């Protein structure tokens, strides 16, 4: 019987090639409130 | 509790060689202080240890013997000491150590392996291995 | 074997040796002359002879396909052996 | 895989990604350094039977280059049909 | 015996470009010897200039000459914007080499060479 | 990078000058298992592409 | 066989280097693309031609 | 001859020169040139060392592929001076110390080393012997090397009858210990003169020259048992010398006078350095031993060499002494020193 | 069908052929021959004064569009009088298609430049006349590109011989690299790999 | 089918809610703090180093490494001076000589590799009808001169028996797909 280098019956599960870069991170208000309430209690 | 685990095997390590000794031994000749399976042993004092854990590439690895063809070789190690039949093993171009699959043995296969000889009086020097090819006439040895 | 030349050189096994006066001597001094001392002609003389019934017998050097082409020798010169002409293993007829 | 569940969740989440799904470093999933001995097929040449070489040869099927001209209403032409333009990726167009 | 010419239409017209390549070239021997810091003389220098344009004093095809011209003038400029260095500059001047001799004799003592 | 480089090496012998694709075809076949090896490299790949 | 794979061929907009950056990166996804395929669609056979 | 010395080739790299040659010294400012004259003709050297190995790197590029060969040597061990010269046809001894050492003495050098490479070439057949001495050797100099040298010519000449004897002038090149020292008086704002530099007289020759004529004398048949003297072809006064030097390197030149007991109580000063004096008494000593008249010996013409001027190749030895505003300045920039007929 | 031997196809020969003769139609005063192999590529040979009007028309007529210049390149055949086949492959992104384009030269009769047409030749033709000592009139800056500087001779003519004549290396007398007479430990050791037997009936030349 | 890399300016409107996140992302360097994440992730992965000379990359029994003169089992040399091994090297790198041996058979008197003309291409182990020359899996033999790469016989036949046993073992696991 030959016995070759194959892939196994079926095929490879999927391979991911797409950019998945995610997206992450407060919304720009809350950045710039937690920043503005840090200098008002420092100035205080 | 984690972060214990890890000091566990680290405590497992710092005394799995044997005493101070052992742990400075193979400390500052290898650089590594892992806890491998000994395979095996050569007749030169090589020892080979595995940990299958370990990701391929640091799951198997050689301490040299200390010396080697009278060469002392406690600091002096390279990767030309390993004799052929851990040489296979050793760079994972099989999968089942001498121990368990020796090789064939042969009349003309070296006993004695021999590392890098260069630099050395041992060391090989290029010639030519025919012999003269046109011969000179020889004159007679009395006078006319 | 590996004999030694009047001059102290080992000589090869192709009976290359420098000469006494051959200059070419000194890339020697300090070092070595690399000589490969299991000369394969006192090897293949060491083989006992193969008897064979037929008189046409094929070597292939053993292994199969990891020997040499596979040829055949007449065996009917009832005086010498048939030899391998390519590793030089020596076959006779039995009867 | 031997750092503790501590630093997977720092370094996951310092990458934004899982990391230990797809680790750079190979450990069981690479294959046995010893495989079994291959078996490998023949060609369609390897026939007993109506297999003439010159029925399957390449090398004797060449011939010199054609001589359109040289020196021994009509519709014009261009060197072939226009290429086509390509279209846009169904998968991702605008990446 | 017809042919197209390059530049010059006979010997004449060419020697115009050669006395004009062997001028730049002669004004340029004391700066490359200034620049490459060579360790030789200007006048020394101008001779072999001198030497390199009598190596090829038989040349009479027009055409040749106006490859010589051609070639000449890219060795110039290789000199001028300093792409050639010390060893290509004194590679003119072959100072390693020993000269084979001339002589019947002397060749026939060093070896089978005509 | 150097993990593509055991692939040319376990087909060829040689971590980069294969002489493995020659006319008529390529010189060998693939060892038992290079698929196994070539697909694990390549559904983690595209992660590393990501980290760039 | 390059037609019998299927795979996008990325193009940019403003030639610059950023955009040849954009297309290498983008390409490196594509091969991945094609590994899978071949993968999978690697068929049975002799590796040179049966022709000696 | 044995037929792995004829020789074949047109005398490059590649080619078979016919010599084989042990050249004792070829560390040193002449043993390179040496080296390389016979390297380039593709002569085997055997070449014995007693400095470290990175000391003889220069070396291995001067021959094709096998053409040399090192070995290790002690000058107080005999049977490593046999095992270099024993394949040799030509033996080239180039030994030598500007200075005294703890363990090497100038009689040491200068006169038992000599005599035991001599006698070892003799007793191994050795075809021939080369010596380089000096042109000033001689038994009644002021110079305590330059006696030695003299006895050393003659012990030389006791056991290998047939020696050949060379004697330069001084030698003048890029590692030379000469154009270069007296660049290097500039670190010490004037320079001293012994009478000013106008009693005496100097005939240098370039090392190429000296090295070139001692290659020729490897296979000139008219050269067994002479003694050969290898000197320039100007003789300069040594203060027109020096100035000379300072144009060529555009330093200020300020010559004064000091008497030879002053001068030479300062070269022992700099004679207590534990490394390579920068100078010694006999160094100094040297440098106003005027060079003797050139009557009646084979000089580099017979050799088939023709001596360069110290016009020609002086600025290849001095240009790294400039300061950068003078770098690029070309020899014509400088005027030639005056010479001597005396 | 045949699982050993290459598709025939159809379809592009007789494309080509179309277009070859399209071409000879149209610049009569410069095309001397028009092929197409069974490799299915034509080929225009044409006298070197038509090489910029040939490349102008093949460039920027509308059912041509060839381009880009693939690349430029002479091959060197002594027994020719002109000895320098210049040839140069030029490509048609609009129709998907290539075309060949040569001329000839010989060591005292240059080609116009063709930089006014295809800035991608500027260096190629350098590397002609570097390597095969071929002079290009009008070309902007003509000057050896691949061989060392001031390199006498042009190495891939056929009459050179492979490891030329000078070799470098470096003199610790003169301080410098030095160019030298070349000799060679080992030399190159020629092989006469020519069968005697002839292997294409098909390309055979009559004895006349 | 193509797809374009760098292209999006299917214009949207600047919301308040969106204009200012665009000016977080620049006052607050936020995807300039992303990538310094990215440097910190790797910092507590292991890494990918191995323990030289102590741990050896891996390698196939394919790989074309020093070369060598092989025997049979019998100790007679396979080598019977065919010099197809000399009529491919690429390199030109294999010199030989070869003559009648005293006992009739074919044998080289010479057999030369210059390893610094090699080029490592194996095409002479697939050139040797006999498995005589074959490229062993040795890597590690830099010299300190020139000469000692220039393989004679007796140097070869040295490596051959020196490495005879992993050589049969690396044939055993790869003839059959030769
Ligand atoms: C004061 C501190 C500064 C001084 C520096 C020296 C002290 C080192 C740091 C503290 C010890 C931590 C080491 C450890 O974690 O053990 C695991 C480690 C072994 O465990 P492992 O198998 O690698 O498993 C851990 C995972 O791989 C990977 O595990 P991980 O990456 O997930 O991290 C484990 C843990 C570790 O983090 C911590 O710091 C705790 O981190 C945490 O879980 C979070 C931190 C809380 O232990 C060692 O290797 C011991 C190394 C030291 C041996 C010394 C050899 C003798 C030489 C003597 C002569 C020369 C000495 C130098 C002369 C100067
Ligand atoms: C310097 C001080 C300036 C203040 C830094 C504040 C950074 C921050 O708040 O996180 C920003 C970033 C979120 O990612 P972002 O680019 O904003 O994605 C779009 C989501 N609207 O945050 C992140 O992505 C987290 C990056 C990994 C964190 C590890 C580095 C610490
Ligand atoms: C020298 C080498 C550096 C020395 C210092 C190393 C200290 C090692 C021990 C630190 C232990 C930190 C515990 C982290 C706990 C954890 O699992 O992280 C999770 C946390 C976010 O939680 P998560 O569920 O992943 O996401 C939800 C987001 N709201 O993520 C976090 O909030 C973590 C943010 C702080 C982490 C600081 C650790 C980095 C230390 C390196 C400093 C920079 C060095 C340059
Ligand atoms: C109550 C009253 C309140 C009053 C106070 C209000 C304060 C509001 C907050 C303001 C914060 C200002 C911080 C400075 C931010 C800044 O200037 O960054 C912008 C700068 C420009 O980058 P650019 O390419 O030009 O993109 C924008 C186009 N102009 O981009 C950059 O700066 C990038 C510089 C990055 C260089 C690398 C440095 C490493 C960063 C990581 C270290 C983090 C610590
Ligand atoms: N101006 C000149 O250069 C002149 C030179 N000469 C003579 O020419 C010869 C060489 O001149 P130069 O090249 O300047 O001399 P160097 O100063 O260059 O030294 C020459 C060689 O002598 C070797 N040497 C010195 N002492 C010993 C020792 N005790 N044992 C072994 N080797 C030793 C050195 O080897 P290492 O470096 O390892 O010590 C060096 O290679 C000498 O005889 C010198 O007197 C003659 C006239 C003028
Ligand atoms: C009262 C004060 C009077 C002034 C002092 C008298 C002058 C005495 C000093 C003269 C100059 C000394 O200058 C010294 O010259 C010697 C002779 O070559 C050099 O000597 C050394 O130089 C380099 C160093 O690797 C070597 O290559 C060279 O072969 C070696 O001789 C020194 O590098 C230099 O420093
Ligand atoms: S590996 Fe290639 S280059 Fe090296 S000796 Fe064999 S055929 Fe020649
Ligand atoms: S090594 Fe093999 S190919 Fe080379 S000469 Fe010997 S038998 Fe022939
Ligand atoms: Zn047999």
């Amino acid at each position: 019987k030959v016995k070759q280098d194959m892939p196994p019956p079926g095929g490879y599960g999927p391979i991911d090639y797409k950019r998945n870069l995610p997206r992450r991170g407060l919304s720009g208000y809350s950045m710039f409130a937690v920043g503005i309430g840090a200098l008002i209690f420092g100035y205080w | 509790m984690e972060l214990v685990e890890v000091l566990k095997r680290g405590v497992q390590q710092v005394t799995g060689h044997g005493g101070l000794r052992g742990l400075l031994r193979v400390f500052f000749r290898a650089n590594d202080i892992r806890i491998g399976t000994l395979v095996g042993e050569d007749k030169y004092g090589n020892k080979y240890y595995e940990d299958n854990k370990q990701f391929f590439g640091r799951h198997r690895w050689v301490i040299y013997t200390t010396e080697m063809n009278g060469k002392n070789t406690f600091w002096d190690v390279d990767g030309s000491m390993v004799p052929p039949e851990w040489h296979r093993w050793l760079h994972c171009m099989t999968d089942d150590p001498p121990t368990t699959n020796p090789p064939t043995a042969r009349k003309f296969i070296w006993t004695n392996h021999k590392f890098n000889v260069s630099a050395t009086p041992e060391q090989y020097v290029p010639y030519s291995t025919t012999r003269k090819k046109i011969h000179e006439w020889v004159p007679p040895s009395t006078p006319y | 074997g590996v004999q030694v030349s009047p001059s102290g050189e080992k000589i090869t096994h192709t009976g290359q040796v420098y000469d006494e006066k051959d200059y070419r001597r000194v890339r020697f001094v300090d070092r070595q002359k690399e000589v490969n001392e299991n000369f394969a002609i006192d090897l293949i003389a060491q083989q006992p002879v193969n008897e064979v019934e037929h008189r046409i017998i094929a070597c292939d050097g053993g292994g199969g396909a990891l020997g040499h082409p596979k040829v055949y020798i007449n065996l009917d010169k009832e005086t010498k052996t048939g030899t391998c002409g390519y590793c030089g293993l020596q076959f006779k007829q039995h009867h | 895989a031997s750092a503790t569940r501590v630093i997977q969740k720092l370094r996951n989440w310092a990458s934004g990604q899982d990391l230990q799904a797809k680790l750079q470093l190979r450990y069981q999933e690479i294959a046995k350094r010893t495989q079994p001995p291959p078996k490998l097929p023949v060609g369609p040449s390897h026939k007993l039977s109506n297999n003439y070489y010159c029925t399957r040869d390449g090398r004797r099927e060449v011939v010199p280059p054609s001589i359109i001209m040289s020196s021994q209403e009509k519709k014009a032409v261009t060197p072939a049909p226009p290429m086509k333009r390509w279209e846009l990726s169904k998968d991702q167009p605008y990446l | 015996t017809s042919v197209k010419p390059i530049f010059s239409r006979d010997l004449n017209e060419a020697k115009r470009r050669v006395r004009e390549l062997y001028r730049a070239w002669y004004r340029e021997v004391p700066n490359t010897v200034h620049l490459m810091q060579l360790d030789i003389t200007v006048k020394q220098g101008r001779d072999k200039v001198r030497e390199m344009f009598m190596k090829n004093a038989h040349v009479t095809d027009p055409r040749v000459v106006d490859l010589l011209v051609i070639k000449g003038k890219m060795e110039l400029q290789e000199t001028i914007k300093v792409w050639k260095q010390r060893t290509h500059v004194m590679r003119f001047f072959h100072e390693t080499e020993t000269p084979r001799p001339k002589d019947f004799l002397s060749k026939f003592y060093m070896g089978h060479d005509p | 990078r150097e993990k593509m480089f055991e692939f040319y090496e376990r087909v060829s012998g040689a971590r980069m000058h294969a002489a493995y694709i020659r006319p008529g075809g390529v010189h060998q076949d693939l060892p038992l298992g290079l698929l196994d090896d070539i697909y694990e490299f390549s559904k983690n790949f595209s992660l590393r592409i990501d980290e760039v | 066989v390059y037609d019998q794979v299927e795979f996008d061929v990325p193009i940019g907009s403003r030639g610059d280097c950023y955009d040849r950056y954009l297309c290498r990166v983008e390409e490196m996804r594509q091969s991945l693309r094609i590994i899978e395929q071949c993968l999978n669609k690697m068929p049975p056979g002799e590796i040179k031609v049966d022709d000696a | 001859l044995h037929h792995a010395v004829i020789p074949h080739g047109k005398g490059g790299r590649s080619s078979v020169s016919g010599v084989v040659a042990t050249v004792f010294g070829a560390t040193g400012f002449l043993g390179r040139y040496v080296v390389n004259h016979l390297g380039r003709m593709g002569s085997q050297v055997i070449i014995p060392y007693r400095c470290d190995v990175y000391d003889i790197m220069h070396l291995r590029l001067m021959g094709d592929l096998g053409q040399l060969t090192f070995l290790e040597w002690d000058a107080r061990d005999k049977d490593s001076i046999r095992k270099a010269v024993q394949h040799s046809n030509v033996v080239i001894n180039l030994i030598g110390r500007e200075w005294e050492t703890r363990n090497f003495d100038f009689e040491d050098v200068f006169v038992n080393i000599p005599r035991a490479i001599a006698q070892a070439s003799k007793e191994a057949g050795v075809e021939r012997f080369i010596h380089v001495s000096h042109l000033n050797a001689s038994m009644k100099s002021s110079s305590k090397s330059l006696r030695s040298k003299a006895v050393g010519e003659k012990e030389v000449r006791s056991v290998f009858p047939e020696a050949i004897i060379i004697r330069p002038s001084d030698i003048f090149g890029r590692e030379d210990r000469f154009l270069n020292h007296f660049a290097n008086y500039r670190w010490f704002l004037a320079v001293p003169l012994v009478s000013l530099g106008f009693k005496t007289v100097k005939q240098p020759v370039y090392v190429a020259d000296v090295s070139k004529g001692i290659v020729n004398a490897t296979k000139d048949p008219d050269a067994v048992g002479k003694t050969f003297a290898f000197t320039g072809p100007n003789r300069y006064l040594l203060f027109h010398l020096v100035k000379y030097i300072f144009g060529m390197t555009h330093r200020t030149f300020i010559p004064y006078p000091l008497p030879l007991f002053v001068y030479s109580w300062i070269g022992k000063l700099f004679g207590l350095s534990p490394f390579e004096p920068w100078t010694t008494k006999d160094k100094v000593e040297r440098i106003h031993i005027s060079d003797v008249m050139p009557t009646d010996l084979p000089g580099l013409e017979d050799l088939g060499v023709q001596p360069t001027p110290l016009e020609l190749k002086s600025i290849e030895v001095l240009r790294r002494h400039r300061t950068y505003r003078w770098l690029s300045s070309e020899i014509e920039e400088t005027k030639p020193a005056k010479t001597v007929n005396y | 069908k045949r699982p050993t031997v290459r598709p025939r196809s159809d379809v592009t020969h007789k494309q080509l052929s179309a277009f070859g003769e399209y071409v000879a139609e149209i610049l009569p005063k410069y095309v001397q021959q028009v092929q197409v192999s069974c490799l299915d590529e034509l080929e225009i040979c044409i006298h070197p004064d038509g090489v910029i009007p040939t490349l102008t028309f093949l460039r920027d007529h509308t059912n041509a569009q060839f381009k880009s210049l693939a690349d430029l390149t002479a091959v060197d055949v002594p027994t020719r009088q002109n000895r320098f086949e210049i040839v140069y492959n030029l490509l048609s992104l609009r129709f998907n298609s290539r075309i060949r384009v040569k001329t000839y030269a010989d060591e005292l009769t240059p080609i116009d430049s063709i930089v006014s047409v295809h800035i991608a030749a500027n260096w190629y033709e350098r590397e002609v006349w570097d390597m095969f000592g071929v002079f290009f009139f009008n070309h902007p800056d003509l000057r050896r590109i691949l061989t060392d500087y001031g390199f006498e001779g042009h190495p891939f003519r056929k009459d050179f011989p492979l490891t030329g004549y000078v070799e470098l290396r470096y003199d610790d007398e003169v301080k410098r690299v030095v160019a030298e007479p070349v000799e060679l430990a080992q030399e190159f050791r020629k092989f006469d790999l020519n069968s005697p037997w002839e292997a294409f009936p098909a390309y055979r030349q009559p004895p006349e | 089918t193509y797809k374009y890399v760098n292209k999006k300016e299917q214009e949207s409107e600047v919301d308040m809610k969106s204009a200012t996140d665009n000016a977080a992302r620049i006052l607050m360097w936020t995807e300039l703090i992303r990538g310094l994440g990215m440097t910190l992730s790797y910092l507590f992965r292991e890494p990918a180093t191995i323990n030289y000379p102590f741990e050896k990359g891996p390698l196939s029994p394919r790989f074309r490494g020093e070369h060598a003169l092989r025997r049979y089992p019998s100790g007679e040399e396979r080598c019977i001076a065919c010099k197809l091994c000399e009529a491919i090297c690429p390199a030109q790198a294999i010199t030989i000589e070869a003559e009648p041996r005293a006992d009739g058979s074919r044998r080289t008197t010479r057999y030369d590799i210059d390893m610094t003309k090699c080029i490592y291409c194996g095409f002479c182990q697939e050139a040797c009808p006999v498995d005589a020359i074959v490229e062993g899996p040795n890597f590690e033999f830099s010299t300190e001169t020139h000469e000692e790469l220039l393989y004679n016989k007796e140097k070869l036949l040295n490596n051959g028996d020196k490495w005879e046993a992993e050589i049969a073992a690396n044939i055993q696991a790869d003839y059959l797909y030769r």
